[PDB]
């Protein structure tokens, strides 16, 4: 509903045909924004997911 | 009119229902039905095979009287008085041993306290003239049975029962108590009551989960079976045991519906607990000491079963032509007769014909060593209609292990032939 | 081929047969042929199933042998206690987290529930 | 029988309150409620994606849920929906106050 | 029980000087480094 753009549009589409709407997987603009805004003050914030089946560290973007 | 199996039997009086139903007791798609054997539970709709279980009867709490199996005795429908003389007889028992005695002592005092269910369900309980239990029989019936051992077990818990009430009924108990259990019969009765007709199950009242002893109502009017169509279910929101319906069965009206009392064990433990023995009970044991063995494969593929060892069932669609004679009976016998199978390496034919054979003397060795023949038992049994119940049972004990033994022999036959084919 | 030629349908005792020895030679692909061909004349796969599973690890291609087991639960098989065991234990002394919690998992939803065996082996990869 | 209860069941039926007791009675069959919401929710799921052009003025969850209380014995309507058998014609709509 | 297992992490640190010109560097078609903006010019 607030700030996911390609989450958003899709919505319109899937509601209009009579679909089922899937959860999102990627993040919010707002929390984008708080990465490049501290990236501007030299510091660095990253989300990592471990996998539990075979121990792997998958950096999301 | 249709032939179904509650046709044959006569409706119950209004007030066994009525008693039930003015405390919260509903019953759903069900009937109840009264016959010389004793109230029968029947069907009265069809339900088609389902995806989930689907409830028959609901009972409240409040209706039953239930002990914990463990030492803090509790009783939660808790009718007993802080204080009370009862509460000493009840803890002096073995924990582990005797649970049908505690159980025994709260009946009774259910039939002394005012406004108790019991007091007026009692009326619809078994007398001494027709409960089957073997507790109230006379020497001559345990003659009949033909077997030294259930015998013995018989009379020592025969003693049992008494030697408590002695013990604990003296001159000089308080008249509450005395009023209890007067004569000795009385404390038979309980006793015999609480053997038949007690169901063992785990119940979590608010937060505590234990498991318990209890006598409930109306879920006794089920009868056994080794193939059921119903189980016991405790919801715990309302506080009450649901009867249900299995899944995936298919129920046409007029048809039975059954649960299964103990499951894994022989004639011998119904008719110490229950008085009841089955021509198919799938767990009996014939014993062999003789050294012959047949190869257990084999055996299988002829007469169908299919299965893990412990659980065999018979499968019908691949017996396209309607067979009847593998029933619980041949099932047993898989279990008993010795058998050798080893690697995958075929059995030779002549080599087992051998097996059969000698393994037939034993079975007729076996079935001359007794009395009389399974002819002759029919004809006691035909013979005189109405009898002390107690010995119906006792003539219809040895009929079943006959016919057993009888139905090995013609077994072992058709193997034969057919390894051949 | 012969019998089938024939019309008769085999006896149970010697489909499995073949598959004991197939799966001694892993021939995964060909054994899971056998056994649906086993259903289509009205038999009970269960039995059967966990032969070639059992022997799969005897004869070295657990790879295999895990594959089997999740296509037949899949299904609704269910399976033997000590084959349960079997797999949990051998595949975390190769190495392979994955497929042993897959399993485990499986043991769950069937009915059994874990103890402190099947935990202490998973831990090993683990740590 | 009490002698003059017929409109207040008219109206326990047509207000939609058989669906508030039907939640009731499923809940008493659940430990966790969380879970209950979860299950349903997938049911719905299913039913949606295997045939989408059913639903619109019927409901999915509702059908679940009908569909269950059917399995137990007790008669409902499909997805609760009732037609309103007095309506004066084609486009007229009740007010409902 | 076995629980679901689920593990995320965030993980926040001062960055390099290497860092800070890799977040901003392309090279083009020419072969031609970009990304350094030197003029103040807006528009």
């Amino acid at each position: 509903k607030s700030d996911h753009i390609r989450a958003r549009q899709e919505v319109l589409g899937t509601t209009i045909i009579g679909g089922t709407i899937p959860n999102p997987e990627d993040a919010p603009e707002s929390f984008r924004l708080l990465v490049r805004e501290l990236r501007s003050l030299a510091l660095e914030l990253n989300h990592f997911l471990v996998s539990e089946k075979n121990f792997q560290i998958n950096r999301k973007e | 009119p249709h032939d179904t199996p509650a046709s044959q039997l006569e409706l119950a009086d209004p007030d066994f229902y009525k008693i039930g139903y003015v405390r919260s007791f509903r019953a759903y798609g069900i009937e109840f039905r009264e016959g010389p054997d004793g109230y029968g539970v029947f069907a009265s709709r069809d339900v088609e095979p389902l995806r989930r279980a689907r409830v028959i009867m609901e009972i409240p709490l409040e209706l039953m009287l239930t002990i914990s199996k463990k030492l803090p005795w509790m009783f939660f429908p808790d009718i007993i008085p802080v204080g009370h003389p009862i509460f000493d007889i009840i803890n002096s028992t073995n924990p582990e041993t005797d649970s049908d005695l505690r159980l025994a002592c709260l009946l009774l005092y259910a039939f002394d306290c005012k406004d108790n269910f019991w007091q007026l369900y009692g009326d619809f309980l078994p007398s001494d003239d027709e409960c089957t239990s073997f507790l109230l029989a006379t020497e001559e019936d345990l003659l009949e049975l033909q077997d030294e051992k259930l015998a013995s077990t018989m009379r020592e818990q025969q003693q049992r029962a008494l030697e408590f009430w002695e013990k604990n009924w003296h001159s000089a108990v308080p008249l509450k108590i005395k009023r209890l259990a007067r004569d000795p019969e009385r404390f038979i009765w309980a006793m015999c009551i609480a053997q038949s007709r007690s169901i063992n199950l785990q119940m979590r009242i608010g937060a505590l989960v234990q498991d318990a002893n209890l006598l409930v109502p109306y879920a006794d009017m089920m009868n056994h079976s080794f193939q059921p169509n119903c189980f016991f279910h405790w919801r715990f929101k309302d506080r009450m045991l649901e009867v249900m319906i299995n899944a995936g069965q298919r129920i046409r009206k007029g048809d039975e519906m059954t649960v299964d009392y103990m499951a894994g064990q022989k004639n011998n433990f119904f008719m110490q607990r229950y008085g009841f023995s089955s021509p198919v009970n799938p767990w009996d044991v014939i014993h062999f000491t003789g050294d012959a063995k047949i190869h257990l494969d084999t055996f299988l593929s002829v007469f169908n079963i299919s299965g893990l060892p412990g659980e065999y069932y018979h499968n019908s669609r691949l017996s396209n032509d309607g067979d009847s004679f593998v029933d619980g009976a041949i099932i047993a016998a898989a279990r008993t007769l010795p058998t050798w199978s080893d690697g995958d390496l075929p059995p030779i034919p002549s080599l087992e014909r051998k097996a059969v054979k000698e393994l037939q003397e034993e079975c007729h060795q076996m079935l001359a060593e007794f009395p009389t023949t399974s002819d002759e038992d029919q004809k006691i049994l035909d013979s005189m209609p109405d009898c002390r119940r107690t010995l119906e049972a006792a003539i219809k004990y040895r009929l079943h292990r006959k016919l057993l033994i009888e139905k090995v022999i013609q077994a072992l036959d058709i193997y034969q032939d057919r390894i051949l084919f | 081929r012969r019998e089938l030629s024939e019309g008769l349908r085999p006896l149970h005792e010697t489909f499995l047969a073949l598959v004991r020895l197939f799966g001694a030679k892993g021939l995964a692909t060909r054994g899971l042929e056998i056994l649906a061909a086993m259903e289509k004349l009205k038999y009970d796969i269960r039995q059967a199933w966990l032969v070639l599973v059992e022997e799969l690890v005897r004869s070295n291609h657990l790879e295999d042998a895990n594959k089997v087991f999740l296509k037949g639960a899949e299904g609704g098989l269910r399976a033997t206690d000590e084959i349960y065991d079997l797999l949990i234990e051998q595949d975390c002394k190769v190495g392979d987290h994955s497929n042993a919690l897959t399993i485990a998992y499986e043991m769950e939803a069937a009915g059994r529930m874990a103890t402190t065996f099947h935990f202490n082996c998973l831990l090993s990869v683990q740590a | 029988r009490i002698p003059f209860l017929e409109e207040q069941v008219r109206k326990i039926r047509d207000g939609g309150k058989l669906l508030t007791m039907d939640i009731h009675r499923l809940l008493l069959n659940e430990d966790n409620r969380f879970d209950f919401v979860n299950e349903i929710a997938a049911e719905a799921k299913q039913y949606v994606e295997n045939n989408r052009d059913e639903y619109g003025a019927k409901k999915a969850i509702l059908h679940v849920l009908s569909n269950r209380m059917n399995d137990a014995g007790v008669y409902r309507a499909e997805a609760y929906m009732e037609s309103d058998p007095f309506k004066p014609g084609p486009g007229y709509l009740k007010d409902e106050l | 029980m076995i629980d679901r297992y689920k593990h995320q992490q965030l993980r926040i640190g001062s960055v390099s000087p290497q860092q800070i010109s890799a977040w901003a560097t392309k090279i083009l078609p020419n072969g031609e480094i970009v990304g350094e903006v030197t003029k103040p010019y807006t528009f």
